[PDB]
């Protein structure tokens, strides 16, 4: 029952650009706030204390400030290797409070996703249950939008989807949605499609195909 | 003794992070260094006068 | 001790003062507090524990008992003489070292707290004077956002220095 | 004056009673310190790695690898972290003799 | 300078316990408090624990606080965090961290350790079943591997023993409602060589000692 | 550092002063300039050099590797624990004589500074304030006669004395 | 007052990045250094004295 | 020296006083005199010599002669190069340890004087002003029994403060 | 090959006035003393504080 908020959830931008986060905590905490980095799968790293001291390793791109209730980090000129979540905290009191994270992400030129379709291998149909696997590759920005039609019969809570990160190489995504379905549901039908939208398309795409 | 140590020593085992002992100077294993003090305490605060 | 602060012109420790190592008494109309200088308390920190890494951080790798029979006694005793040899000389090292950087410390120390009450006398300038064991009575009314504007070391010295110049030459 | 609110500047004071020596003073009282040097130790031979360690008893080195008869507990050894003699280790050589560069032996084998 | 060298992550179930260690490689580790912080996967991180230099006290967030204790042996220079009921939200990758202050605590956390995943849950160790993801059209066309139902910790993959990186993606695993962990690795290979070149996938699973092999084909 | 002038109650350094390592930045009615207290950077500089030859002259005269037999693993063993044992002790001292020199020349120069500033705010007394970041306003009109008696030390200080008692009362 | 001229106390400031530690601090940019430590050499076997070494 | 009093700001020494390190002299209507600091004369005393104590207690222990056959030129070598190694520790240890502590304390003593010196103006305040050379003139009379109570650091400051301000508005 | 120098090491020559070298301890001829260190660097200046 303190709360910390970050504002926004996401920024994309370019390298050389001014990203400004923003950090609220529903009541008055003086100047007490830290900012951390932290790159996926490592741990974070610290950047400014007391609102506005920078940390010793830190480059000075890096500026925090605010004071009572809002604060702001701000990175003057986005380096490659500022691409991270960025995590503010209350220093005020305990216990300690990390706002929710704000991730920073690359901005690339658009890139249309590449989609494929993939029916459950016969082996997978002993086991009881049947998944269905729908993958779109290599798209910018993050968007879609996948429908599972099954016969032109819509599903859901019965596909989960998970993403890949900016890949390191060209900044792109991949994604990929599962169907999940028992054997016996899945011989109810005989046509399946995934039907992806996303903004480096005019028109919906479909793949699709039929059992047997 | 059925016991696990990172550093023993003809007297015993030292179980220990600091950089000097002046337990003996045989060791096998990670040991401190040896030397022949009784007292190595190194002050970090400052002189401590609590009253007039 | 050097700088004749500590033990010295302020003749005691504050066992009231919890956060820190150097720091500020305060006395106005809304009370009475106490209060760390976080960051000279922080530098003083940062210096102390990289002493102390600095003198450990060196030290490093070495025993392993020889024999000898009863026709080797020379190579004997200059093993001996070899052992006792460094033996000695890394214990100087290691008790000298440390008298002499702990004698530099209390002095580091000594040397933060003058500092800091310099810091003070220089933003106040004669807003205040000094009455002693290094406290500043002050010429003006200095409410809790005034001694905060001292602690975070920006402290408005003009604005009150038309109330402290009348209060000087009479009372 | 007309209040003449007060501003002190001061340092941390606590209950410790720890004290160094500096070279112009000895103990000295101060706020925190770091003790460097280890004294205690559990008075045992302990394993490392988790190997125990080789305990020749009454034989020595000269014993254990002759194979003198009083030292037939030490006919299984085949792996240890260190090896112990203590001050009753007499057990060495039964039928008298030198054992030549035995000295060099020992300087082998504590590898 | 300090590294903070964690130990004691491991897969555990509901009620039973687990301590957690940080050993800092530096002698003056021993004169800073040290926080314990979590973060749930996918999720934000939480302040968990605070100890001061001494021990002395001693701080716990509300989400555990009865259920684990902080403590501190510093002759070994090591601080240590000990879990009791543990319970499946309590599943994360568990962070110490240095304290900027220590003597004097000021709740921010200025050196890490590299982290230590716990897996609190009621779900045997399971070796991965593994799927082909066949192949058959498109532009210049994709293929896969599905490794489903699996626990716990994580798996690898990796393509021909890691003869192409080329365009590998392995997607994060989902904690499906059986407990059971799945995902999947696919690749896009130039030209239509598919009826003609080999590929093989090679899944690790670490926590079980599996280690599987799928040559992937098509219809 | 120590003495709290350098990186201290004087903000920062002087590009601008090429002739030396302390010294006087003056504005009158003829101009600006700078100028270094050569004497000071003299005595700074022949301790300096002086503390770098003794470190240095200190240190001489020694390795002449050696090979023994299968046979002589005992002697071997010794030969190679002297050899590291100096070089260890060598090692150990000279780093730890730098990092405790270079605290002290730091400290030195930080004296020097604050010892140059003390030696002006002496001559001046009260014909000139101090306005922080080691400035002297003064109170009465300064050529450039008047600023180098300041610098070479023999400033007139009864001379210009009345002129700034008057100036002192009003404005 | 009336003109107040000003004098003033300072010390050499330059473009210098040699970086040197001390026991309370590290990489401590200075104005000046001397560097005590020997780290090159010719990767070759010469001559002392004029005379060349023996090649077994 | 470091702290700019001796061989400073106070330009030399006092032939004339037997009796300490530092200390007083006087004049008032009664005559001159000196009288040393005993209690500072006496931590002086006191820090130097548990310094030379330390310096010299740490010390201890050790040469043997040996000899060695025509067939035996490594071990001769190596007890050469022991004997030479140890000689040379030694030899830098002792001369540089004495080089460092004569520094500190030559810096020490000038510490002491300044130390003194700020005692007495801590006391006095405005009631006598610095008039250079580590000298106070005061703005009111001080007899003997003054005199005494500045150097056993009681002086009645109040006493004769109103007979001081009088005397700084005027003359 | 063809050189001279003053001071040789199995590594190279080392032609060179300062105390202290890192580069082998083994030499012939007149060098500077050898030691375990990446850095021997005495100040001389003053800390370099080129503006605010
Ligand atoms: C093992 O060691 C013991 C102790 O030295 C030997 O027993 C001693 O032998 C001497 C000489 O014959 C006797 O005078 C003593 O009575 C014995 N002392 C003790 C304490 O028992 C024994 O000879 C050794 N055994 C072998 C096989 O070498
Ligand atoms: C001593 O160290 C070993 C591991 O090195 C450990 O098993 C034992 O419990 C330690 N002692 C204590 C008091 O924890
Ligand atoms: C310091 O304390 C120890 C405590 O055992 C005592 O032996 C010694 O007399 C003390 N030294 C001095 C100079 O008071
Ligand atoms: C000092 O600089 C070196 C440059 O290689 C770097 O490795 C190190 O991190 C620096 N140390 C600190 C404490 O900033
Ligand atoms: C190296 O030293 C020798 C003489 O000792 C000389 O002939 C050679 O030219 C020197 N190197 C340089 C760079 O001058």
């Amino acid at each position: 029952e303190l709360q910390m908020t970050q504002s926004p959830s996401s920024v994309s931008a370019s390298v050389g650009d001014r990203v400004t986060i923003t950090c609220r905590a529903s009541q008055g905490i003086s100047s007490w706030l830290a900012w951390y980095q932290q790159k996926p799968g490592k741990a974070p790293k610290l950047l400014i204390y007391a609102a506005s001291s920078l940390q010793s390793g830190v480059p000075s791109r890096f500026s925090g400030s605010g004071s009572g209730t809002d604060f702001t980090l701000t990175i003057s000129s986005l380096q490659p290797e500022d691409f991270a979540t960025y995590y503010c905290q209350q220093a005020n009191s305990f216990p300690l409070t990390f706002g929710g994270g704000t991730k920073v992400e690359i901005k690339r030129t658009v890139a249309a996703p590449s989609v494929f379709i993939f029916p459950p291998s016969d082996e997978q149909l002993k086991s009881g249950t049947a998944s269905v696997v729908c993958l779109l590759n290599n798209f910018y920005p993050r968007e879609a939008k996948v429908q599972w039609k099954v016969d032109n019969a819509l599903q859901s809570g019965n596909s989960q989807e998970s993403v890949t990160e900016q890949d390191s190489k060209d900044s792109t995504y991949s994604l990929s949605s599962t169907l999940t379905l028992s054997k016996a549901d899945y011989e109810k039908h005989k046509v399946y499609a995934c039907e992806v939208t996303h903004q480096g398309l005019s028109s919906p795409v479909t793949k699709s195909f039929n059992r047997g | 003794h059925d016991c696990n140590t990172k550093c023993q020593t003809p007297h015993g085992a030292i179980n220990s992070s600091l950089p000097f002992q002046n337990i003996h100077p045989v060791t096998i294993g990670e040991c401190p260094k040896y030397v022949r003090s009784t007292k190595l305490r190194m002050a970090t605060g400052l002189r401590n006068i609590p009253s007039i | 001790g050097l700088f004749g602060a500590i033990a010295g012109f302020i003749e005691g420790g504050w066992t009231g003062m919890i956060d820190g190592w150097y720091g500020y008494h305060h006395q106005n109309e809304q009370g009475s507090g106490y209060a760390a200088d976080q960051k000279s308390t922080q530098n003083a920190i940062d210096g102390i524990t990289n002493k102390v890494n600095s003198v450990i951080e060196k030290m490093n790798t070495q025993a392993v008992g020889k024999e000898f029979n009863n026709l080797e006694r020379r190579i004997e005793n200059l093993n001996k003489k070899v052992d006792d040899g460094f033996l000695d000389i890394w214990t100087y090292n290691a008790e000298l070292l440390v008298l002499l950087e702990n004698e530099r410390t209390l002095d580091f120390h000594d040397s933060n707290v003058r500092n800091l009450y310099e810091k003070v006398k220089s933003q106040l300038k004669n807003n205040a004077k000094e009455i002693g064991n290094g406290c500043f009575e002050f010429y003006h009314k200095c409410d809790d956002a005034c001694m905060e504007s001292v602690r975070n070391g920006t402290y408005d010295y003009p604005k009150y220095s038309e109330e402290s110049k009348l209060n000087r030459e009479e009372i | 004056a007309d209040p003449g609110d007060t501003i002190c500047i001061g340092y941390h004071a606590n209950n410790s009673t720890d004290t160094v020596d500096t070279v112009l003073e000895k103990n000295v009282t101060v706020t925190h310190s770091v003790n460097l040097l280890e004294d205690s130790h559990n008075g045992k031979l302990c394993k490392l790695k988790g190997i125990a360690p080789l305990q020749l008893g009454k034989c020595n080195i000269a014993g254990w690898l002759l194979g003198n008869p009083e030292c037939d507990l030490l006919l299984t050894a085949s792996s240890w972290s260190y090896i112990v003699e203590t001050s009753n280790s007499e057990n060495g050589t039964c039928y008298p003799g030198d054992f030549i560069d035995y000295e060099e032996l020992r300087e082998q084998l504590s590898s | 300078q300090v590294q903070l060298v964690q130990s004691g992550g491991g897969v555990v179930q509901p009620g039973r316990s687990l301590r957690l260690s940080c050993a800092a490689s530096e002698f003056t580790f021993r004169m800073y408090a040290t926080h314990w912080v979590r973060q749930a996967p996918g999720k934000g991180l939480e302040w968990v624990a605070l100890i001061s230099y001494d021990g002395s006290n001693k701080y716990y967030a509300d989400s555990v606080k009865g259920r684990f204790t902080i403590s501190r042996d510093n002759s070994m220079n090591t601080v240590y965090l000990q879990m009791n009921t543990l319970r499946p939200e309590d599943t994360a990758v568990y962070y110490c961290a240095r304290d900027l202050g220590g003597y004097f605590i000021r709740g921010i956390m200025d050196v890490w350790g590299q982290g230590t995943l716990v897996t609190v849950s009621s779900a045997s160790t399971k070796g991965p079943s593994v799927f082909p993801l066949a192949p058959s059209s498109g532009g210049t066309a994709a293929l896969g591997c599905l490794v489903k139902d699996y626990f716990p910790e994580p798996v690898t993959v990796s393509w021909n023993s890691g003869a192409l990186t080329s365009g590998v993606h392995t997607f994060p695993a989902v904690l499906q409602s059986s407990g059971l962990y799945s995902l999947s690795s696919v690749v896009t290979v130039p030209s239509s060589s598919l009826g003609t070149q080999t590929y093989i996938c090679n899944v690790n699973h670490k926590p079980s000692n599996t280690k599987v092999d799928k040559r992937v084909e098509p219809k």
